RNA sequence: UUUGCUCCACACAAUAUAGAUGGAUACGAAUAAGGCGUCCUUGUGGCGUCGCUGAACCAUAGCAGGCUAGCAACGGUGCACUUGGCGGAAAGGCCUUGGGUGCUUGCUGGCGAAUUGCAAUGUCAUUUUGCGUGGGGAUAAAUCAUUUGUAUACGACUUAGA
RNA sequence: AACUGGCGAUGCGGGAUGAACCGAACGUAGAGUUAAGGUGCCGGAAUACACGCUCAUCAGACACCACAAAAGGUGUUAGUU
């Protein structure tokens, strides 16, 4: 479904030789809690020395957008699995919500690479407003000055299967 | 496997099924195209094969080895008295083809077109045509209304004619009667030529002239069922041949396992509708003189 | 990609107008009239100043660029052939045997007969499209013009020629033989 | 609805008003067809040649007269469209193909009553701009149909006449609108207008 | 003579482009397009009409004739006392479309009785019209 | 005056079936002009009849009726499911129906 | 070879209706464009307006639609004739000046309905037949047998024969 | 040859078709819900909704499975310096 952007921090079991262990944070895009805990014990196991048996989470708070309703350029780094091997890649989107916006990293990975959400990880996201600092030419076209544009060769989806005048494409 | 030996195929597959024509009269298939601009003139005429003869000519064919010489042909004679044309029918252009929209035909009927048109001629009462000219027999009665549907309509027409069986010596006494098409002038002088000439006579030295091509439709002469070695041309088996040696050997293969339309195989020879072309007229006749 | 604008510019000159359709576009000048159907594209056109044509794309992608060009070059070359003509001026090349060129008129229909291309008994007869003036050019010699408004035409009549006069079954490297485009230009150039 | 629907052909693509079309006349609408001529088929002329040539390919080795019929009219491709898209051997499929009517041009019973118009098969609202398109006539007479020509001159005799007729319908309907301009403002029309019509 | 072309201009999306959303939550409301995030979507606000900040296909909304002058960006006071500085909804009210909509939505919320009223009515006025038919 | 219908029509479609198989026991009813579940759900628990007519006269008329009963929707295009008091002949796909407005809730 | 055959209306009997229960309600072309109206150098023209679905437009009140009266009827709408036409793509339909009658809910009235008993489809508009109800109507062919040979295994074909 | 599960011995829904695959195992009926598989029409079920990519003059279309490789192409799309 649509992902949730989660914190997920924690720690490894604490034994008497080193109490209170090094709680360490993430931040994961997951559909739940699940998927979220998962995730950060894969990545967990994938950087540090813990599994999910040896270790527990002390918390798991999800994180809504500061302002879900303002455009800002997202900067996405991932890396990614292809039949051949591992690239990394940079990426950048216009939306109003980092989940959303890891919403449309997904559909355009699948889209242009068929690399599914088991081959991507999503290095990091960040939000960027400045003009001169985003990189792709399909962002730069929207963030022109005035950007104003028609929507040519409409198309009126019907109910019904029979129409009695021909259809105009006007707008 | 393959053959061991190329070999042309027995025969041609364009002029099946070797079957029976539907009618003793072969009726032309295609007429020639139309042309406006030329005046309206019958393209075709109907004739009965009298025989074969020898003509002597001097061939005049300036490259040959042996141009300017005496040459020794062989000719086709036909009978040709002027056909009499009576009635025309009109076509109309459709989405499905030409579509016959109206036939009108004259005041008087010849017996032999009557005869043509029954079965048991003698008995019978003869009554053919009589309240068509009922209909006829006035000056503007219901004729001239059908002329103008054919003038309005019908971007094709096409005369009616028939023979003149009594004038030939044949012992048929039964008309042949047929349509010819004519392909000059507009749709109205088309049917005014066939309103003068309806009930009369054309002549076939009017119709086609000397050093020309013409076309020879007609049924082949039949030859009843016969054998694919004259059938089809197919090889004759060899003398040590169990169960007969005029046959095809193999009429298939295994798979499919079915025998194929192009197998050659016995049945029915001769008696086949068949159009050939470029016959050079060497003489237009007349009888009404030695 | 699909680039979201894709704009461009056409000037044409004070003594030419221009009308346009949905995609038929005419343009009138002082040597006559030229039409040009475009509907096989979807580009916009729009008038800013009278002497000036912006040919828009919205949403396209390279092909729709490149086409959005191919319509601005096409509808220059038009309006330049409308003001000032095009030109191909082509040669006879030959080794021994003289390429005799002349211009029939079969119920005034205009064609180019051409004869003796390598001492065959061939004729070679290329139709001539309207618009196309054939003119064999004085003071110089085995040359021939082709004058007309429609670049098109024009050139399409001139590989007409050069395609009659191809050679065959021989090495093309010696028998260079043909009559080949040397000029294309304008009849009011440096004028 | 109707007891019969007549769509023109103009405009469509084959596929999906084969489609809609058998849907409809396995639910019991009698449909008719026409401009059959004028049916479209998305992807290049060639391409769809090259599918009609491989159509024309198939057919019974050893009796071609009981293989496979290649229909060469458009109406007929569109019917062998429909025909595939309905289970045909059945007698609830023959009564589907008996209530279908399918013509190229339009003759009299209907081009003096209305055609409708099939959006979801629509061509323009359907393919992308740009994206190439074949007409079923032009591929007819390539695979051998003899009545383009016939059908042209019968469509243009036709739509003259329409023309005539919608003159005519034009200029009585815009004459009632201003006879009932000047009998409007009444307290009727007013009533109704306050009311809702 | 002068070059001509034709017009060829048709409801360009833009900031201040007021639109009216047909499905969802709104489904035939008013809201200003206030930023275009790509081609297929744009941030729109309906704060007068209630329609809240949203983002939004432009497959989802239809665009409208008319517009009015809009900062890009602005919130949703800014942009409701812009609407209400333009009087954006009484032109939409004006307007054919907006009218139509509201004939549509009362006949449909006519009753069994208004309907017999409608039919008599209308045969009056269709007496009318055929007597005033005859004497032109 | 000329119109007297009290019902609304319908088409009896098909049977309730899988691919290969189907259940006579249950009909699928296309109502005329309900193209959506949510008017299927007004048109729910709504009596049927499916009205034909015989060469012979069994009751004092020629005229022969099936009863049965709108139940619940079948899909998202408004088709819904019907039970008749005995299961439709099958010859009857795509066959008028009707469906009366009782037992009425407006 | 003791009314057979065609056309035109009808109590009554139909393997019965692939399934009417107001209307299949007629420009074309384009869709990166159109429709309508208007104005003129009548043109790829200026201007105004419309769409964003048929949720439309016609027709729709009356014993399944009765009987009987009025008001400006200068209208609307069923039925039957010729005059004037148009339509051949499958025309079989589309129009039109005429005369007689009905109805009219455009507006106002008077009388009747029940008991089908709380719902039962509650029955309404095709191809033919009859020792029919009668008005017009001109009273034939084919086959077998015989014969022919342009044909042919037999059939069939091509002819002839009061 | 090893372990396990199946077919043999077993129907049923799906893979068009198939002993083994996927679901699920079976008395006679009714209602509801699903599994696997699907919802353009055949064919019951969205000519769904959303984002992209692809135009093939041998496209591609759903495991078992009914085939395709090395190599190459500013065709087009997206990715460090």
């Amino acid at each position: 479904a649509h992902f949730k952007e989660y914190q997920v921090i924690g720690r490894r079991l604490p034994t008497e030789s080193v109490p209170e262990p090094k709680l360490f944070r993430m931040r994961i895009f997951a559909s739940n809690e699940v998927i979220a805990k998962s995730r950060y014990w894969y990545f967990l196991q994938k950087l540090h020395k813990v599994k999910k048996a040896s270790g527990e989470i002390v918390s798991i708070n999800q994180i809504n957008e500061a302002h879900p309703t303002k455009v800002k350029n997202f900067g996405v780094w991932v890396r990614y699995d292809s039949r051949s091997g591992t690239h990394n890649m940079y990426k950048e989107i216009r939306d109003v919500s980092r989940v959303a916006a890891v919403e449309t990293l997904y559909q355009d990975m699948a889209a242009r690479h068929r690399a599914r959400f088991r081959s991507i990880h999503i290095l990091k996201v960040a939000e960027i407003e400045k003009t001169a600092d985003v990189k792709r030419q399909y962002v730069k076209q929207f963030l022109t000055k005035d950007l104003k544009f028609p929507l040519p060769h409409r198309v009126q989806k019907s109910t019904k299967t029979f129409s009695y005048k021909r259809p105009s494409t006007f707008y | 496997s393959h053959r061991k030996y190329e070999a042309p195929r027995h025969g041609h597959l364009g002029f099946l099924p070797r079957k029976r024509a539907a009618s003793i009269r072969a009726r032309v298939k295609a007429f020639p195209k139309d042309d406006r601009s030329k005046p309206v003139a019958l393209t075709s005429f109907l004739g009965y094969k009298a025989g074969m003869t020898t003509i002597v000519r001097d061939l005049d064919r300036p490259g040959s080895k042996f141009h300017k010489r005496e040459v020794v042909e062989a000719v086709t004679v036909v009978d040709t008295p002027p056909v009499v044309v009576v009635g025309v029918v009109g076509y109309v252009e459709t989405p499905r083809g030409l579509r016959s929209l109206t036939t009108v035909w004259a005041e008087h009927l010849s017996d032999e077109v009557k005869r043509r048109f029954y079965k048991n001629w003698y008995k019978s009462k003869k009554k053919a045509f009589t309240k068509y000219s009922a209909k006829y027999a006035q000056d503007g009665a219901g004729i001239e209304r059908e002329l103008a549907r054919i003038k309005k309509y019908a971007s094709v027409v096409r005369v009616l004619v028939h023979t003149q069986i009594r004038k030939t010596p044949l012992a048929q006494k039964k008309a042949h009667l047929a349509e010819i098409q004519l392909n000059g002038g507009s749709i109205s002088e088309k049917v005014d030529w066939a309103r003068e000439h309806f009930e009369k006579t054309v002549a076939v030295d009017s119709v086609f002239e000397q050093n020309e091509m013409i076309d020879a439709i007609a049924v082949t002469k039949g030859h009843g069922f016969e054998g694919v070695t004259h059938r089809w041309g197919t090889k004759k088996l060899p003398r040590k041949t169990h169960r007969g040696l005029r046959k095809v050997a193999c009429i298939g293969a295994w798979h499919p396992a079915h025998v194929m339309w192009s197998v050659a195989r016995a049945g029915q020879r001769g008696y086949h509708s068949r159009t050939s072309i470029n016959h050079k007229i060497y003489r237009v006749g007349k009888g009404d003189d030695e | 990609m699909k680039y979201i604008q894709t704009e461009q510019q056409i000037e044409v000159p004070e003594g030419v107008t221009v009308s346009i359709k949905s995609r038929i576009v005419k343009v009138v000048g002082p040597r006559g009239t030229l039409t040009k159907n475009l509907k096989h594209i979807d580009v916009t056109f729009t008038k800013v100043n009278n002497q000036l044509i912006k040919v828009a794309v919205h949403n396209g992608g390279r092909k729709h660029v490149a086409a959005l060009r191919t319509v601005k070059s096409l509808v220059d070359n038009m309006i330049t052939g409308v003001t000032k003509g095009y030109k191909y001026k082509m040669r006879y090349v030959y080794a021994h045997f003289p390429i005799n060129v002349n211009i029939v008129e079969k119920d005034g229909a205009k064609f180019i007969e051409v004869r003796n291309f390598l001492g065959d008994k061939k004729i070679r007869n290329v139709p001539v499209r309207d618009g196309v003036t054939i003119e064999f050019s004085t003071n110089v010699k085995d040359e021939i013009v082709l004058s007309g408004n429609s670049v098109e035409d024009v050139s399409q009549n001139a590989a007409d020629l050069q395609q009659i006069c191809r050679v065959r079954n021989k090495d093309i490297r010696k028998f260079l033989d043909g009559i080949y485009v040397s000029h294309k230009g304008f009849i009011t150039e440096d004028l | 609805v109707e007891p019969v629907v007549v769509i023109d052909g103009k405009g469509h693509l084959v596929g999906r008003l084969a489609s809609v079309v058998a849907k409809q006349l396995l639910n019991g609408q009698k449909i008719v067809v026409v401009r059959a001529e004028e049916l479209n088929i998305s992807g290049e002329f060639f391409r769809n040649k090259l599918k009609y040539h491989d159509f024309l390919r198939k057919a019974t080795a050893f009796n071609k007269t009981r293989g496979p019929f290649h229909f060469r009219a458009p109406s007929r491709i569109f019917y062998k469209a429909l025909r595939g898209m309905v289970s045909h051997k059945t007698a609830r499929g023959k009564a589907a193909l008996e209530r279908l009517k399918v013509f190229e041009g339009i003759p009299p019973p209907y081009d003096k009553k209305k055609r409708v118009v099939v959006p979801q098969a629509l061509r323009v609202l359907r393919l992308k701009p740009g994206r190439k398109y074949t007409t079923l006539g032009k591929l007819s007479t390539s695979v051998g149909w003899k009545y383009e020509d016939v059908v042209a001159k019968l469509e243009a005799k036709r739509k003259v006449s329409s023309a005539e007729y919608y003159a005519k319908k034009r200029a009585f309907t815009k004459k009632v609108a201003s006879a009932n301009a000047t009998a409007a403002e009444s307290d009727v029309a007013k009533q109704l207008a306050a009311l809702g019509y | 003579t002068d070059s001509i072309v034709k017009a060829s201009n048709w409801r360009l999306v833009e900031v201040g482009r007021v639109v009216l959303i047909k499905k969802g939550q709104s489904a035939g409301k008013l809201a200003a397009i206030v930023e275009i995030i790509d081609q297929k979507k744009v941030l729109i606000d309906g704060p007068k009409a209630g329609v809240p900040r949203q983002a939004i296909n432009l497959g989802q909304v239809v665009l409208t004739p008319l517009t009015f002058a809009l900062p890009r960006g602005a919130r949703t006071a800014t942009v409701s006392k812009k609407w209400a500085a333009a009087a954006v909804c009484e032109k939409w009210a004006a307007s054919s479309w907006a009218k139509k909509i509201a004939q549509r939505e009362r006949r449909a919320a006519l009753t069994d009785f208004e309907r017999f009223q409608v039919m008599v009515l209308r045969k009056q006025k269709r007496y009318t019209v055929k007597k005033a038919l005859a004497k032109a | 005056a000329e119109s007297h219908r009290l019902y609304v029509k319908g088409k009896h479609l098909s049977y309730q079936r899988s691919k290969r198989v189907n259940n006579p026991n249950v009909s699928l009813i296309k109502i005329e002009g309900v193209a959506t579940p949510q008017d299927a759900q007004f048109y729910l628990g709504k009596r049927i009849a499916y009205v034909y007519r015989a060469s012979k006269e069994v009751r004092g008329s020629k005229i022969r009726v099936m009863w049965g009963k709108v139940t619940r929707t079948h899909g998202n295009s408004g088709v819904v499911r019907a039970t008749f008091r005995n299961n439709l002949p099958a010859k009857t796909f795509g066959a008028s129906v009707r469906i009366f407005l009782y037992p009425s809730n407006i």
